[PDB]
């Protein structure tokens, strides 16, 4: 019952790559990056949505009017 | 000469697996004692099976005596306490009828 | 930080009494469900961005350029053998997911970069954290004040113990009433 | 006996334990540790202690089975009915004839 | 040898037999044949016992209470 | 893939047998005993019995031992009570009523369970 | 002849004759009881086990709630299986 | 799942809506000579075969009590066998 | 009271008789060791030996112990211990099924998770179609309308992914209950026979006699027991091990060839070129 | 709560026991322990030999 | 239709007797091996440790089985009614 | 195992070969068709092409696929020898009780 390793195939064969460290020359791509008030935006859209699913736990709910 | 050998026990363990092995078995040996072994035996809705010849033969070292009853006379004792120490009405049950789940 | 120590006790009644459970506490708890699992997705997305927000245009290019999501199954040679992909088929091979458009946009935006470790995995990590533990005790702050506004026997027994009361003499208080009202004691 | 060396009498009690009550004094315990901290909702202990304990009680109170398990509600053995044709009506009625 | 989902090349970048040689058959015939299958096989085969028992599903429970009537 | 091992000689197989036949060798040789003393009741052939001529080297190996020798042999006393009770029971006399009432270990008594 | 199907009773009723069984078990037991003439402390010795019989009657009950009637169950209802419609994702609800 | 839960059943529906109204229609045919016969399963032992070969046995449960019902309303007998039989409402 | 839920659990003499198994491996220290270095090197090569390595000589060296405490010292849980299928199955099997798992758990764990992804193995594998069906479609199957059926497709693939990791599990199981099997059955032939033949020699005292010896018979019954119990012990290690390779360990065969090294004193950097 | 019920408190004595056949005290093991105690003691002690004079 | 219920006790002790008729014919096979090792030792004594591991191997798993067949028999009688 | 195992190994290696056939005979131009632009905004795709990145996206994407319907197909699984089955009708909650004025 069930199958064995001698039938499949290896954790070598099977990722058989080594690695390779690849390197690119810079010409100038990163720079003059634009949106620079992005993180604002969006560390306020966050907190807006944080604000909106908001819920503070009233327990004066539970006092005994009857 | 700093060794984890004599100076951590945490260290130790954290750098060798053949350590880590006798843990994981008692895990595994206590969660399938707690998935199968816990509700099915040691439960007291589940515990008369070891009064079964077939599924606990010579669990008490002879077949069980259901004319002396230990387990009824012991458990009924424990609830007896159970109900001493909580002041319980023994016949408040008794005024209890409950409806029936109509249409 | 207190709701949560009530609704212990308040499910453990219910999980016992839960004959007792109406439709509309039924629903409270639905809703509860949805919350809890939107808040899933919401503390992925704080931390995609939170990384993002943390991560070089190496790291991202890591996640957009198929020379590094074919890893697994090509060779490198294959991308070294100038000629062996065309543009179109490289296109064919980029991910068209909505976070590899935004990382895509991400290219030309202005950030903080750190060096990939744990402080980049962190920036992502808090946000996604405290979003999930927050909507999660919103989730239940909500679901304990609709369970005090509704009229029913779970109602009965939240404001029992937000009173201030112990949890075994508001089972007995409220047993009393269900022995009586409820089910019509002999 | 071979049986009776096959056999295991060398126990000494019975350990009984209410789980019920231990997971009361486990959740009081839990209860005052966050209350003694003042721990807030955000740390790990408050999820640790309180998360998986609220999505076991929120699965098993939204749990809305239409069929109840296998072989509790259906699959069980019943003994056939009497027919209200042939030999079982006809030894219904000599039951009835016999009792009055 | 001959292991599960392993199959061996040759030098014309083609699949070498095991047991059985079927690219004898034209083109046509093995895109036909295999433009419905897939690498999928025990699955559709209890896909098929379940739309049998589908099928042949008990319907006592809307009996008793009317649907049929 | 083609490394090329050298045979080694520790993972061969000739001194196992070797070996247990010198233990062997060593058990057999304080089977010596000399001829004062010596007596075997053969069979009715003549022939040699089997366990007999292999008494002298476990007794030899008791001689050499230090709590055995003063220990196992309490067991034995059980032996022959077994003896007398077995033959004490196999004739005992009992009252017929109380037999067929409290019969042990009898098959199909209710108060038992089947 | 015997067969291999569903239930007679549904469940509520059967724990519901079940709880009704046990009363009466109890019932017996305090009956002897007060025949014979016991205090409360021995009553209690007498017929803790029917009291606690009882009890896990009511806990069986109290535990089982009839289903909620909605279009999903409807559904499963004509698809004959047995289904939760309370869940979103499945057996994988029950770890998350 | 999907295509058993989700484009199966509008597919198998005429196939067994058949089957249903062939059961009920041997249901009939089986009772009627009932009636005729005075309850008597010796004549038609035909449609007795084919009530037990078309309706299946969770089917034929419900019509037993069913007619077991019936002969208590029109008095063929009084208080009639219900020990196994689905106690439902 | 309703929420008292009580369970019941029976406890007898564990202490003092498991305190006595670790007590003696100090007595013992390790003399399997040899055996399993020698077997550990003839099955697999990796800078996790030791681990593994160590995890089997403590099992078999409690098997070991608990057998001959089970042989020799006869009191309470050391004669049943041997009898008892729980030991056989969770004692000894299932610390030799982890084992694996434990020490190459993170190779096996991500070559599961590959395997999910199930694609054709292709030796030499110098195509493109087949990297662009691998990236594009994710397989080299056809994927067309599979996510239709998704909800069976994972768990399908899941075992697809383990048929080859569930042979181990299998082989464990089989040998457990065949050592209790064996255990169990030979010791109750043998005390029926026993017992029979006092039944005979009971019922006619002319035979009630030490008949073959009072140390002959019992010499040559320990020698029949230790013999038999050694060669099933000897299986089930070299059998668990075996299977253990031929089952699991063949999955971490990668032979590196020794490649020699030119650029010993000079490395080329960044640097060097911008 | 903890219990020591006088059920478990019965009388003792050897004179009441059944015991043991001579089948089932050669199956004890008892002789072999008698007879591999003495050899595993005399090989022990007889691996190391001491210096000697040969005369 | 009639229906008859009845409990056989006599099966108890059939079934036992006729599993028991199968547990000698592994022997023949068990003592295969052992014969086996002798000849090949015959021909090659000096083989005789390489392949003593195949003897014992071969005799513990040719035995299992009759022990298997040997277990039904035991488990028919001193379980069931 | 089965020894037809080469037997669907070369079944195996004759779909994949021939659909590799069929994509080098037509050739380029397969993102211009209407498939590869649906694809393109197609989430199975996405979660196809993620499944096989680096980064522990294999165990994401199978874990993901779990938590999502493997959970359903379990049930389903469970089910299919639920529906050939006799089952009772479903004892429908009155939803009467439960209800209590507050004080
Ligand atoms: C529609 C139906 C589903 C369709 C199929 C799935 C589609 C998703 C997908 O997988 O596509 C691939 C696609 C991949 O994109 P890509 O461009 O190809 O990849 C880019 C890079 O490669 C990515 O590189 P990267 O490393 O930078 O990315 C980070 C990584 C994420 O970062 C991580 O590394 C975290 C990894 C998390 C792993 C999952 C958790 C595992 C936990 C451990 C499990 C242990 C096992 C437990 C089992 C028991 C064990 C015994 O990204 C992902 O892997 C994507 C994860 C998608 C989110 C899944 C969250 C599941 C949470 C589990 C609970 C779910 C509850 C149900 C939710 C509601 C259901 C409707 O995923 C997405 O882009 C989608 C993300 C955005 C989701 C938004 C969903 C819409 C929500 C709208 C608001 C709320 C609803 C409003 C109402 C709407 C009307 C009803
Ligand atoms: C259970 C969760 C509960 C969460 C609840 C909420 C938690 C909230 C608070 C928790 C905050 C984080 C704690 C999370 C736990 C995990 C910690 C962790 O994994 O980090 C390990 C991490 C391991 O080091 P590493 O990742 O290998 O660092 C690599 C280097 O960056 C080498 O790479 P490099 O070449 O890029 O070097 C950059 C260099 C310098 O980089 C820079 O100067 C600019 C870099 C761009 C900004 C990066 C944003 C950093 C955000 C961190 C918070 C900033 C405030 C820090 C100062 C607050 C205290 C005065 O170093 C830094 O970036 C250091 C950060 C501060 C730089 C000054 C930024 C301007 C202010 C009109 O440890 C750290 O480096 C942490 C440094 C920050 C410590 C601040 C602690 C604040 C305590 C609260 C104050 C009240
Ligand atoms: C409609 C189809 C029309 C076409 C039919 C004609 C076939 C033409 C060839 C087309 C290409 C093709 O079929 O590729 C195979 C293709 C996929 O097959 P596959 O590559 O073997 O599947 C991959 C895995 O092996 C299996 O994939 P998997 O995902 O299903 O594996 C999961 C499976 C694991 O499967 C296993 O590994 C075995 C494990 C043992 C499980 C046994 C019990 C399972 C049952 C319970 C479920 O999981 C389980 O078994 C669950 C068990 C859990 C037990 C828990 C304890 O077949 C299909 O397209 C499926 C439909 C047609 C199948 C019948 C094929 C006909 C065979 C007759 C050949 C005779 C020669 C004909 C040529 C001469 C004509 C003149
Ligand atoms: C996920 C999408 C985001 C959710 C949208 C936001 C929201 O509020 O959720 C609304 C909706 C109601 O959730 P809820 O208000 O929190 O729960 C109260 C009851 O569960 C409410 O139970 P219900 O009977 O009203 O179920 C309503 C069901 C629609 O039910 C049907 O239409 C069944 C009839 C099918 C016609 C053919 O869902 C929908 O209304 C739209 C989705 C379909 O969410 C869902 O029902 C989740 C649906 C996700 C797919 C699960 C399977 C749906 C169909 C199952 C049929 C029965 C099972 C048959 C076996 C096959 C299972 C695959
Ligand atoms: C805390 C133990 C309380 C006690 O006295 O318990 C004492 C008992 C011993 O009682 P006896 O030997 O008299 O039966 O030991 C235990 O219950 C400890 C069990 C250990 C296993 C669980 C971990
Ligand atoms: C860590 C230290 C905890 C501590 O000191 O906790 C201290 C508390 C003290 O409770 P009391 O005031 O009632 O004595 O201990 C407990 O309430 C029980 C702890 C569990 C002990 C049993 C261990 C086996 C688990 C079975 C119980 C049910 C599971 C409960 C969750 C673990
Ligand atoms: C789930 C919604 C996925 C939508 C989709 O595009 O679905 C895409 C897939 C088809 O994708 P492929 O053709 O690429 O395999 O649709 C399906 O498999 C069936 C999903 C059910 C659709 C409703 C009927
Ligand atoms: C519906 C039929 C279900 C009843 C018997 C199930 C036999 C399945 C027949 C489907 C044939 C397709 C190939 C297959 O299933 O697989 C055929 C299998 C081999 O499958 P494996 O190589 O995966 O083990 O043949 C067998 O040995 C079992 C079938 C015996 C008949
Ligand atoms: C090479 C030999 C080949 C022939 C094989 C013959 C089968 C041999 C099986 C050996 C295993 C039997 O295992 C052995 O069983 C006996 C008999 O119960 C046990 O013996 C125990 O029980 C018996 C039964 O009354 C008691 O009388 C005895 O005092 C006690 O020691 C041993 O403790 C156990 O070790
Ligand atoms: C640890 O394993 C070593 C145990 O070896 C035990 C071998 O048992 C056989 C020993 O019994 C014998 C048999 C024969 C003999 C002697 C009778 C050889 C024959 C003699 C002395 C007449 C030549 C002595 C002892």
């Amino acid at each position: 019952m069930g199958g064995k390793a001698s039938e499949a195939v290896t954790i070598a064969f099977r990722f058989p790559h080594r690695t390779t460290f690849l390197v690119k020359q810079n010409v100038g791509q990163k720079l003059n990056k634009g949106h620079q008030t992005f993180w604002q935006l969006v560390a306020g859209g966050w907190l807006f949505f944080l604000l909106i699913n908001r819920t503070s736990f009233k327990p004066k709910l539970a006092a005994p009017k009857v | 000469v700093y060794t984890n050998w004599q100076s951590s026990y945490t260290r130790l363990f954290v750098s060798k697996p053949w350590m880590w092995h006798p843990l994981a078995w008692m895990t595994l040996s206590v969660g399938i004692w707690w998935k199968f072994g816990k509700e099915s035996l040691c439960n007291e809705r589940s515990f008369y099976i070891h009064t079964h010849p077939k599924w606990a033969p010579h669990k008490f070292h002879t077949v069980y005596n259901w004319s002396r009853d230990p387990i009824k006379w012991t458990l009924a004792e424990q609830y007896a306490s159970i109900i001493r120490n909580t002041n319980t009405d023994i016949e408040a049950v008794l005024k209890i009828k409950l409806p029936a789940n109509a249409n | 930080t207190h709701a949560e120590l009530h609704l212990f006790d308040l499910d453990e009644f219910m999980q016992t009494y839960k004959r007792l459970q109406t439709r509309q506490d039924w629903l409270i708890e639905n809703k509860c469900k949805k919350s809890r699992l939107f808040s899933y997705v919401a503390a992925v997305i704080a931390f995609t961005v939170g990384k993002s927000a943390t991560m070089s245009d190496e790291a991202i290019l890591a996640k957009i350029d198929p020379y590094v999501t074919s890893e697994v199954r090509v060779q490198r040679g294959a991308w070294w053998r100038s000629g062996y992909f065309t543009k179109e088929e490289v296109e064919m091979m980029t991910p068209k997911g909505p976070i590899a458009r935004y990382y895509k946009f991400l290219l030309g935006v202005r950030r903080f970069p750190l060096k990939h470790g744990a402080l980049s995995w962190a920036c992502g990590f808090v946000p996604a954290w405290l979003t999930f533990t927050s909507l999660n005790h919103w989730a239940q702050n909500r679901r304990l004040n609709r369970y005090l506004t509704q009229e029913s026997v779970f109602g009965e027994m939240a404001r029992e113990l937000v009173r201030g009361k112990t949890a075994d003499e508001a089972t007995t208080s409220v047993m009393a009433r269900v022995e009586k009202e409820i089910l019509g004691v002999h | 006996s071979p049986n009776e060396h096959l056999m295991f009498f060398d126990f000494s009690s019975w350990l009984l334990v209410d789980f019920g009550k231990r997971w009361e004094r486990w959740v009081s315990f839990k209860k005052s540790f966050l209350t003694t901290t003042r721990s807030p909702y955000w740390s790990p202990q408050f999820f640790l202690l309180t998360f998986f304990q609220l999505r076991n009680s929120n699965v098993k109170l939204c749990e809305n089975w239409n069929w109840a398990p296998k072989g509790d509600d259906f699959n069980l053995l019943h003994n056939s009915a009497a027919e209200p044709f042939g030999r079982d009506l006809k030894a219904h009625l000599e039951r009835e004839a016999g009792a009055k | 040898g001959e292991l599960s989902e392993y199959v061996e090349v040759n030098e014309k970048g083609m699949p070498k037999p095991q047991a059985l040689s079927l690219w004898n058959m034209p083109y046509a015939k093995r895109r036909a044949l295999t433009k419905f299958a897939r690498g999928v096989r025990w699955q559709f085969i209890v896909l098929f016992i379940a739309l049998y028992n589908f099928k042949n599903r008990d319907d006592s429970h809307l009996l008793r209470r009317g649907a049929y009537n | 893939a083609a490394p090329a091992e050298k045979p080694d000689p520790a993972l061969d197989a000739t001194k196992a047998l070797p070996k247990a036949l010198e233990e062997v060798e060593f058990f057999q040789s304080y089977a010596v005993r000399r001829k004062t003393g010596f007596h075997l009741f053969n069979r009715a052939t003549g022939s040699p019995t089997i366990v007999g001529p292999m008494f002298y080297n476990l007794y030899n190996f008791v001689r050499i031992g230090r709590v055995s020798k003063y220990v196992c042999w309490l067991s034995l006393p059980l032996v022959f009570q077994r003896m007398w009770m077995k033959n004490r029971a196999t004739g005992m006399e009992y009252d017929i009523d109380l037999e067929n009432y409290a019969p042990f270990e009898a098959k199909k008594n209710p108060m038992h369970g089947h | 002849s015997s067969y291999t199907g569903a239930a007679l009773a549904p469940k509520s009723e059967r724990l519901r004759l079940a709880f009704e069984e046990k009363q009466k078990d109890h019932q017996k037991c305090i009956e002897e009881a007060k025949g014979k003439g016991l205090k409360k402390d021995e009553l209690i010795d007498a017929c803790a086990w029917t009291h606690r019989k009882t009890i896990l009657a009511l806990k069986d009950w109290f535990a089982y709630r009839p289903p909620f009637q909605d279009r999903r169950s409807k559904w499963a209802e004509y698809c004959s299986i047995r289904h939760d419609s309370g869940s979103w994702l499945g057996w994988s609800q029950k770890f998350f | 799942s999907l295509p058993t839960f989700f484009l199966a059943p509008p597919l198998t529906e005429p196939f067994r809506a058949r089957h249903r109204r062939k059961c009920i229609e041997k249901k009939d045919t089986f009772f009627q000579c009932l009636d005729k016969n005075k309850n008597e399963t010796e004549p038609c032992e035909v449609e007795a075969s084919g009530y037990s070969q078309e309706c299946p046995d969770s089917w034929r449960r419900y019509f037993n009590e069913q007619r077991w019902k019936a002969l208590e309303l029109k008095g063929e007998v009084k208080h009639a066998n219900l020990k196994n039989t689905q106690q439902h409402f | 009271m309703l929420n008292s839920n009580i369970y019941i659990i029976i406890y007898g003499g564990i202490i003092m008789y498991s305190i006595m198994i670790i007590i003696q491996m100090f007595l013992y220290n390790f003399s399997n060791k040899i055996y399993i270095e020698v077997e550990i090197n003839k099955y697999i090569l990796s800078k996790n030996n030791i681990d593994i390595y160590w995890i089997i000589c403590n099992c078999t060296i409690i098997i070991i112990i608990t057998t001959l405490n089970h042989i020799i010292n006869k009191i309470g849980i050391y004669n049943m211990i041997e009898y008892n299928i729980c030991y056989w199955l969770i004692g000894t099997g299932l610390g030799l099924y982890i084992s694996p798992f434990i020490v190459f758990g993170y190779k096996f764990f991500v070559y599961i998770m590959d395997l999910n992804n199930y694609s054709l193995n292709i030796y030499h594998n110098n195509n493109k179609m087949n990297d662009i069906q691998q990236i594009y479609n994710g397989t080299n199957y056809n994927d067309t309308m599979i996510f239709f059926i998704k909800d069976i497709n994972n768990i399908f693939t899941i075992y697809r992914s383990i048929n080859f990791f569930m042979n181990w599990l299998y082989q464990m199981i089989y040998y457990g209950v065949r050592m209790w099997l064996v255990f169990v059955l030979h010791s109750f032939s043998l005390g029926s026979f026993g017992e029979l033949i006092t039944v005979i020699t009971d019922n006619n005292l002319i035979f009630n006699v030490f008949y073959i010896g009072l140390l002959g018979l019992g010499f040559i019954l320990y020698l029949i027991v230790i013999f038999y119990l050694g060669i099933q012990i000897y299986v089930y290690i070299s059998f668990s091990l075996s299977f253990l390779h031929s089952t699991i360990l063949l999955f971490l065969v990668n032979y590196i060839p020794h490649y020699n090294n030119k650029s010993i004193f000079n490395t080329f950097t960044n640097k060097s070129i911008y | 709560p903890s219990t020591s019920p006088a059920d478990k408190d019965v009388p003792m004595s050897i004179l009441h026991t059944h015991g043991l056949s001579y089948v089932n005290w050669c199956m004890s093991l008892a002789p072999g322990l008698l007879v591999f105690e003495g050899f595993f003691r005399a090989r022990y002690y007889r691996s190391r030999v001491p210096p000697s004079r040969t005369v | 239709a009639i229906a008859y219920e009845v409990t056989v006790n006599g099966a108890n002790l059939i079934g036992a007797g006729m599993a028991a008729s199968g547990v000698g014919v592994p022997a023949i096979g068990v003592a295969m091996c052992f014969s086996s090792y002798m000849l090949a030792a015959a021909r090659q004594p000096n083989m005789s440790a390489k392949l003593l591991p195949y003897c014992i191997l071969g005799f513990a798993l040719s035995e299992a089985l009759a022990l298997f067949t040997l277990l039904i028999a035991l488990l028919e009688l001193f379980v069931f009614s | 195992s089965s020894p037809l195992v080469p037997v669907w190994n070369d079944l195996r290696a004759l779909q994949v070969f021939t659909s590799q056939e069929y994509m080098q005979k037509r050739g380029p131009g397969f993102t211009n068709t209407l498939e590869y632009k649906l694809s393109c905004l197609n989430p199975v795709k996405w979660y196809d092409m993620m499944k096989v990145m680096p980064g522990g996206k294999a165990f994401v994407g199978t874990a993901l696929g779990l938590a999502l319907f493997g959970g359903w197909g379990v049930e389903f699984v469970k089910n299919i020898s639920v529906m050939t089955k006799e089952k009772p009708p479903i004892d429908w909650n009155n939803e009467k009780l439960g209800h209590l004025t507050r004080s």
